[PDB]
């Protein structure tokens, strides 16, 4: 719950 | 040769869009029209039909109902976010961009794209919900208690106008790629290569609209204005955040209506 939109995106880019 | 390359770029994008997005505009419209094999969506048009619907539970409190809606819809957006991210990797030049910039471009871009997706699920009468098996009317949503009754109306207003352009998937692929390669997002490290890819995409889009819609008048121009409307729609959503935090009490909402809103954006 401290992991936001950027985490989802970064994960998906990797 | 220049034009051949603009056509090849459009095709690449279209093929990549079909690979990345299972929920296409053609599939939404086949459900909205009836062409589809299977039986039609259930229509929620009043409280009775709401209660008679159950195709989808804990007791939500008063001054949280709206924030819990925004949070919940944003969380259910993740599979879209991932789909958009995947599509973005296929846009020539994008993964050769600065990782930091890839992330920024998507962080802002996804919301505009999600609204474009939302438009495919809408017509002037209503919106598809519950994986395309339900249909919630515009009139019903507009009739709900303040502030909720004003949540969706502006998205319908945009969607009617946007859908009036009559774009298909092949057009939308390039449109969405143009939205993602916006060199004006806050915090971009190296803009030059971004605005350069977007210029190429803008060429491709112009030619695509000419070839796919030879009859139309200022379709390129009208479509570019929709980026403003999307921008505008995204910047706004905050103005809804702060009407909530001090509204003429109370914000009860029936639990099936709270469930339905979490399917929107
Ligand atoms: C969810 C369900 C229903 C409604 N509604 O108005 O009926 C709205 C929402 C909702 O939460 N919409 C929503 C949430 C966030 C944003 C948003 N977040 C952003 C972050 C950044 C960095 C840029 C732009 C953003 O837009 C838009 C809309």
């Amino acid at each position: 719950s401290n992991l936001g939109l950027e985490d989802i995106i970064r994960k998906a880019l990797m | 040769p220049e034009s051949a390359d603009l056509r090849a770029l459009a095709k690449h994008l279209y093929d990549s869009y079909i690979k990345s997005f299972p929920l296409t505009k053609a599939k939404a419209r086949a459900i909205l029209t009836g062409k589809t094999t299977d039986k039609s969506p259930f229509v929620i048009y009043d409280m009775n039909s709401l209660m008679m619907g159950e195709d989808k539970p804990l007791q939500e409190q008063s001054k949280e109902v709206a924030i819990r809606i925004f949070q919940g819809c944003q969380f259910r957006s993740v599979e879209a976010v991932q789909e958009i991210t995947e599509y973005a990797k296929s846009i020539p030049g994008f993964v050769n961009l600065d990782l930091n910039d890839q992330v920024t471009l998507l962080k802002y871009g996804v919301h505009e794209i999600i609204y474009t997706m939302l438009a495919s699920l809408m017509n002037k009468d209503g919106v598809l919900i519950s994986e395309g098996q339900g249909f919630m009317t515009r009139e019903f949503l507009k009739s709900l208690r303040k502030p909720f009754g004003d949540f969706m109306e502006p998205k319908f207003e945009f969607a009617v106008k946007f859908n009036a352009l009559e774009l298909d998937d092949s057009d939308l692929a390039i449109f969405i790629a143009v939205i993602i390669l916006s060199g004006d997002r806050p915090g971009l490290l190296n803009v030059k290569p971004i605005e350069d890819i977007q210029d190429n995409l803008l060429q491709a889009l112009e030619l695509q609209l000419k070839l796919n819609h030879p009859e139309s008048s200022q379709l390129f121009a009208k479509l570019l204005q929709k980026m403003t409307d999307l921008r505008q729609i995204v910047t706004e959503h905050v103005q809804l955040l702060q009407v909530i935090k001090k509204t003429e009490t109370d914000m009860s909402l029936h639990p099936l209506l709270q469930e339905i809103y979490k399917d929107l954006y």
